[PDB]
């Protein structure tokens, strides 16, 4: 049996999101890609470096917004610009989010030497695709 | 103690600026007008003479230069509201359609002061001219900072 | 901290081969020809041998940057098959999908 | 009545027949002049109004790439020329004009001319290295009937 | 805005030089992406922009490339059981014609700045110029 990225069946009481519900073979069929860069296109270089930056950027955002992320972040690179699109729960006060955006943007712009912007869409609670 | 002496003294500094072949700049005239805002009653004729000399020399009046003439001609604590001055109408006609750039430290102050003068006179046509000036080019950048942006 | 002591030794091998690249290039050129006297070529063969062993670029091994696995690595991403599969199977690699055909 | 530009003026100053006679940078910018300029900028300092104004500011600061894309932006190799990279035999004058050393150095300078990853300064350093190397090996070369410098 | 409208919007300064302009006989723009739909939308945006600036444009779809590789599914042993992965590259070529150098910079800037994420461009300018003055006349 295949155990990869499959949120296994419980007893109908586990709330899975749309992204979690779909197994790897549904990538490019029902669900898209969380990161979009040009480094895996044919005849393009720097796939290794773009992928390493993504791994870090996901661990950074989880720790910087602990318990406030409703779903996985979406990374969008255009030219040298990096854009982080995160669904965040409305737990923290509004002014605290302005602090973490100013901090996380400046810190990651001086670390990777690119303009980095953070885009946050606030949800009242995690969105449940189905109960499995 | 005596304004006449004080005014004649400041002029002496200007006279030594020509003896030493030193030409004045915009800030030089702006400083004199900002000082004149203390003597509202007696600074009106002196203030206009400065603006006429500014053009003859070739220095171009900035938004700050009018901000100081307005303060001197439209006092906020003005008891004599019966017959206000009409200079605000002439100034706006002069500045109609012109675009301005930051050239002094009181440029932002002009717009907030101009709108206030409109409310005192209860002339809404003038308020449209002032706002219309704010929209030409990139004049919007000189509306003011947080304290003066919300007052305007 | 690097993943393990094996990745640390390799990192040093990569920084010492970069330092001695010009030297090992200039000297080794004297040996890879038939135009110079064999006496000089035999002597240049010994100058290259005397350089430190970690300068030799054939002692570099490509290891997974995240797990330090010596074999199973894909050179385009610098990740092992196990680590690459975890990022790919979760939609985290841009454009990588499963191959159905 | 209250004409803004009609009437008597101070007349202390005279019409500027000569204008801006002293240059603006009479001396290197002083702290007083450097700081007053920073304050003039704040006078018109307003926050970004849309994504265009943000990108304009990043471009002025070098943070964002310029368009159309130039893969060699800011990449000048000491302002060299093509002939400098390709014709390198001027640097082989110190070496013997003929013989095995000339035959070897010809191959060295041929490869250096076809090297796009090195600057001219770096290429010269490779040539200089061999000049000093053969000088040190003068005695071994003399035994082989090769005379260097 | 209903009543509040800019009056005389400030426009950038474009100064005509005295240097002659480049003449591009052809200008091939090969965009690449993993997604065909993005290429369709970008093709629509680029073809509309060209037609609005007076540029002559033609579009074709070069054959797609699919790169597949195989990996070991298990972490340990079980050699015969594998997993295969692929990356699909799709192409849309925008062939422009008879462009001056000023028209090719403004157009390329506008369309490169609006290049969606995950899309790579490969511009191939083809300039046409006279013969070198030395070559024009044989000299011994
Ligand atoms: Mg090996």
């Amino acid at each position: 049996k295949n155990r990869a990225a499959r949120v296994r069946v419980a007893k109908g009481n586990k709330p899975v999101s749309y992204e979690e519900a779909h197994a790897p073979h549904y990538i490019a069929h029902r669900k898209g890609w969380l990161s979009l860069h040009t480094g895996n296109l044919d005849g393009e270089d720097h796939a290794a470096e773009r992928t390493l930056e993504d791994v870090f950027l996901r661990k950074f955002m989880m720790g910087t917004f602990p318990g406030c992320l409703a779903d996985q972040i979406v990374l969008k690179r255009r030219a040298n610009q990096v854009d982080i699109c995160a669904l965040v729960l409305r737990q923290l006060p509004a002014h605290k989010f302005y602090f973490l955006v100013g901090y996380s943007e400046t810190l990651l712009s001086h670390f990777y030497k690119c303009p980095v912007r953070l885009h946050l869409q606030t949800v009242p609670s995690k969105v449940v695709y189905k109960y499995i | 103690e005596k304004f006449e002496e004080k005014w004649n003294d400041i002029l002496d500094l200007l006279k030594h600026m020509v003896a030493q072949k030193v030409k004045p700049n915009l800030q030089t005239f702006n400083t004199i007008l900002k000082g004149l805002r203390k003597c509202y009653s007696l600074g009106r004729i002196p203030a206009l003479q400065i603006l006429r000399e500014m053009k003859h020399i070739g220095i171009e009046p900035s938004l700050a230069t009018y901000h100081h003439i307005i303060h001197l001609f439209y006092p906020r604590d003005l008891s004599a509201i019966k017959m206000p001055s009409l200079i605000i109408y002439d100034i706006m006609n002069e500045l109609e359609g012109r675009t301005f750039s930051p050239q002094d430290l009181d440029d932002g102050r002009f717009f907030q002061l101009a709108m206030s003068v409109c409310s005192s006179l209860r002339d809404l046509e003038l308020a449209y001219q002032v706002h219309r000036l704010l929209n030409t080019g990139d004049n919007r950048k000189l509306v003011g900072h947080d304290p003066l942006r919300k007052v305007y | 901290y690097y993943v393990d002591w094996r990745m640390l030794r390799d990192l040093k091998r990569r920084k010492m081969a970069y330092e001695y690249a010009d030297e090992r290039l200039r000297i080794n050129s004297l040996r890879k020809n038939t135009i110079l006297p064999k006496d000089l070529q035999e002597m240049a063969g010994d100058e290259i041998a005397a350089l430190p062993r970690d300068s030799c670029p054939v002692r570099i091994r490509n290891r997974c940057v995240m797990t330090s696995r010596p074999r199973g690595v894909k050179r385009r991403w610098r990740l092992s098959r196990i680590v690459f599969r975890h990022l790919a199977d979760h939609g985290l690699l841009s454009g990588v999908q499963r191959a159905i055909w | 009545r209250k004409y803004l530009f009609k009437g008597k003026r101070l007349s202390i100053f005279a019409d500027k027949a000569f204008a801006d006679e002293p240059p603006e940078p009479e001396a290197s910018p002083s702290l007083w002049e450097i700081e007053f300029a920073k304050q003039l900028a704040s006078v018109a300092d307003q926050p970004f109004e849309n994504g265009f104004e943000e990108m304009i500011q990043w471009t002025k600061e070098g943070k964002l790439w310029e368009f159309p894309v130039n893969n060699e932006a800011g990449l000048d190799d000491d302002g060299s020329e093509f002939h400098e990279h390709i014709f390198l035999d001027k640097y082989l004058e110190d070496f013997p004009k003929q013989g095995p050393i000339r035959l070897f150095m010809e191959l060295v300078t041929c490869g250096l001319s076809k090297n796009p990853y090195l600057s001219v300064k770096q290429k010269v350093e490779h040539i200089e290295w061999f000049r000093n190397y053969f000088n040190e090996k003068r005695d071994i070369l003399k035994e082989n009937n090769i005379a260097f410098t | 805005l209903h009543v509040d409208v800019p009056k005389d919007v400030t426009r950038p300064t474009i100064t005509t030089s005295d240097e002659p302009d480049t003449l591009y006989k052809r200008l091939s723009i090969l965009v690449k992406a993993h997604d065909r739909a993005v290429l369709d939308s970008y093709e629509y945006f680029a073809v509309l922009a060209a037609k609005e600036l007076g540029i002559s444009i033609k579009v074709h779809e070069p054959p797609r490339k699919i790169e597949r590789f195989t990996l070991l599914k298990s972490v340990h042993i079980f050699k015969k059981h594998r997993v295969q992965y692929e990356m699909r590259t799709l192409y849309r070529c925008l062939e422009l014609k008879h462009l001056t150098g000023s028209t090719a910079s403004v157009y390329l800037e506008y369309i490169q700045r609006n290049l969606p994420e995950g899309v790579a461009m490969e511009v191939t300018k083809t300039q046409i110029q006279q013969l070198p003055e030395h070559i024009k006349e044989p000299m011994w």
